[PDB]
């Protein structure tokens, strides 16, 4: 699941960079805004560079969520050796937060792709 | 023994980034709690920006924790 | 869109304005188009409402309450609203000299009223 | 070298407690000041303080598991 | 040798978390003192949230001190 | 090479300390936008373009620090 | 022997890093009490009991952190 | 060399600690621009020109600090 | 005693990190007293007693942390 | 010359810690100037001279700290 | 010598970390005095006496910390 | 003297950590003066005199900390 998540996220990041380059062949008009100086060319950490950082959030969230769920093996040996009822409440809250994190991660990925489609047509 | 000693310290110094992720989840909730009492941001409206804004601040702590647990 | 109406006459009345740099209780603020609803009080300063271009009228307001509605409506309700040319420079110096000598010289509300009048007379004389 | 590095792993990893400790006071300061403005008392602000504190305290519980695992496993 | 010298360092760097627990009791007390003068949150109401909020913020200092005393 | 392998694991730990600026930067822009959208005016425009563009600029520091840590 | 003696001096140095939270905490509670007393009328009692009790709770982090430094030196 | 290769990995990790100032600097200018534009009416001008010029000055610290880390 | 002599000089330097909390505490208590006195009329007594007593509590962390550095030299 | 080459690489990285003060200083002066310009009406000149001169004073700490790192490399 | 000379040079550099609290303290007292003087009319004395006395207390932390660093290198 | 040469290079870099308090101190006094000048009407002198004198006190921490770093490398 870890190797399949990073490979599927890399294909979605390359499609966002290729779609913006194809639509700029008939309009272009740069991509940045004007100011009183000329140092906007060195700050090219977006568009093409932003696709690799946005796609890495899907793979990093899967590794952090799997590490929290796999920590129950180290806590099970101490509870079967205070009362052990504190581990049931903590595992239920972590499972509810991990399941609800999928809806927040999916909405954040769709919000990032909406800004690239509106900026490419303006 | 030099490679095994550096693996234990790699997960300790990398956990210093939890101060930004821990205080970031409370900074977004402090502004939403004080603004909801001004009538009447309750259902949706401010609830969608607080849920989506908390996921962006939590992405720094989730990505930093993967490099410390990979040792 | 301004509604600067006093307690004797109406200045703006109808909504036919754009900018209004009126002195409020804090600092020299200025209402733009659709500002936030800030119903703060007004102090004795210069309420120059810039009408579109540079047709601002220096209205020397003596204080009041600049109410800002949520529908882009600025109701600057003050007590008095006189222009800058309606104040002679000779008579303005006599009022500031009498208020300074009467301050810190008696008791009751004589010293308190003279201290507030000296601050409003010094700000209007420097903006002439 | 393996036993000496295990003791330092549980000490340097405790630097993240500043974010979890200050996060519980940041959410409580806005809830106490907002409740006195009439009338966020029953639920509303009281219910969001319990759910909002669990998100800020998640960073302290996850960072403490990496420090305790180096001294026991 | 190596295990004895590492025991003293386990309680020194672990005590760095006192800045969060120490400033947490003052941040909750600053909002409660400034909010009580606005009339009239005195008995209960705001006193219950300040007493319960101070115990939750102080849990970080007590939990971090347990790892320092166990290795020293 | 024992000295080369020991410096590789330490390079990914000290470089991860920069997450405090990137984590708190995304919450600073969201706190000022949530408190301003409740009064004058809406949230679908004006401040919506600044919050989306402002969050991407502040998150650029986290991507540069994570690339040098995974490559060492 | 020699390694345990050198680590005792460094144990009381890094443990004193918690004085920033305890030192600034005594001034954070006094700044809100001085600015709030002139707002009418938190003077006698009321806010005076919370300022004295709140200062002792914030100062407990400095005394607890200093005990581990004196015990190792 | 063993000593030269060990110092190169520690130099790139210690230089990455400066990302907290560059990451929080882009969010400080974005927080004031989002809340300042709601008071009418500097949106496409006035405040828009200072936000683009102010973000380039704060981003110069992150680019200069990252050059010494990749070259070591 | 070569390792104990080198650790004594480094212990007094790392223990001085607490001066940031004690140094900023004197300015935080003075900022609220200067800004609050212009609100009419916290001058004679009232706020003057809390500023003198509040500055002594915040300065106690700087004097206590400096005693451990001078004792190891 | 192994000791001189190892210490020279760590000097350029330890001196880069001062960029947090210079980077946040340019954003602190720009945040107050953006919020003050929208309150009417100091835009052209007047208050523009303090913002341009204030940014050059805060940037002197970053340029002076970077000279010591480049001279030792 | 050897270990004693190397620890003395590193002690003067680590002791200079306390300058962040003393350097920022002069700006915190000056920001409240400049913003508070615009409310009319804390000019002569009043606010000027508290700013001069408050700056001397904040500067005592930087002068006391610098004495321990200079004594180890001389 | 390999121990004295290695400690002298690290002393000039570790002493530069105090630039965060002096660099941010010049911006804290400039932020309060720029926001307070727009509140009417302290422009010439008055509030402008405190910004020039207040900047010299905050810059003393950066100049004193830089003297100990340059003395160890020269």
């Amino acid at each position: 699941i870890y190797i399949i998540g990073i490979s599927v996220s890399l294909w979605i990041g390359l499609t966002i960079l290729g779609l913006f380059l194809n639509k700029a062949v008939f309009f272009s008009l740069f991509v940045p805004s004007g100011t009183p100086l000329p140092l906007v060319p060195v700050l090219v950490l977006i568009e093409l560079l932003s696709y690799t950082a946005r796609a890495i959030s899907l793979g990093l969230r899967l590794a952090a969520n799997t590490l929290s769920g796999h920590l129950l093996m180290s806590i099970l040996g101490n509870l079967v050796k205070i009362f052990g009822l504190i581990p049931l409440a903590g595992i239920f809250a972590i499972v509810i937060l991990e399941f609800a994190i999928a809806c927040i991660q999916a909405y954040v990925f769709a919000i990032l792709t909406s800004s690239y489609l509106k900026d490419s047509i303006y | 023994q030099l490679v095994l000693a550096a693996k234990y310290i790699g997960a300790a110094i990398a956990t210093i980034g939890l101060t930004g992720a821990g205080i970031g989840i409370a900074i977004v909730f402090a502004a939403l709690i004080n603004g909801t009492s001004r009538n009447p941001s309750l259902r949706n409206t401010l609830f969608p920006f607080a849920i989506l804004g908390f996921a962006l601040s939590e992405a720094t702590g989730l990505f930093c924790l993967m490099i410390s647990f990979l040792l | 869109k301004v509604s600067l109406v006093a307690p004797h006459q109406a200045i703006f009345t109808n909504k036919e304005v754009s900018q209004v740099n009126l002195p409020a209780s804090s600092g020299e603020m200025g209402v733009l188009a659709n500002h936030v609803p800030t119903v703060e009080e007004l102090a004795p300063g210069v309420v120059e409402v810039i009408e579109s271009s540079g047709t601002a009228s220096k209205y020397f307001v003596s204080g009041g309450f600049a109410s800002i509605l949520p529908g882009s409506k600025l109701s600057i309700s003050t007590v008095e609203a006189h222009p800058l040319d309606a104040f002679s420079s000779e008579n303005i110096k006599s009022l500031l000299a009498e208020a300074q000598k009467n301050a810190s010289s008696a008791d009751e509300t004589v010293a308190a009223e003279a201290a507030i009048e000296i601050e409003v007379l010094e700000a209007l004389q420097a903006a002439v």
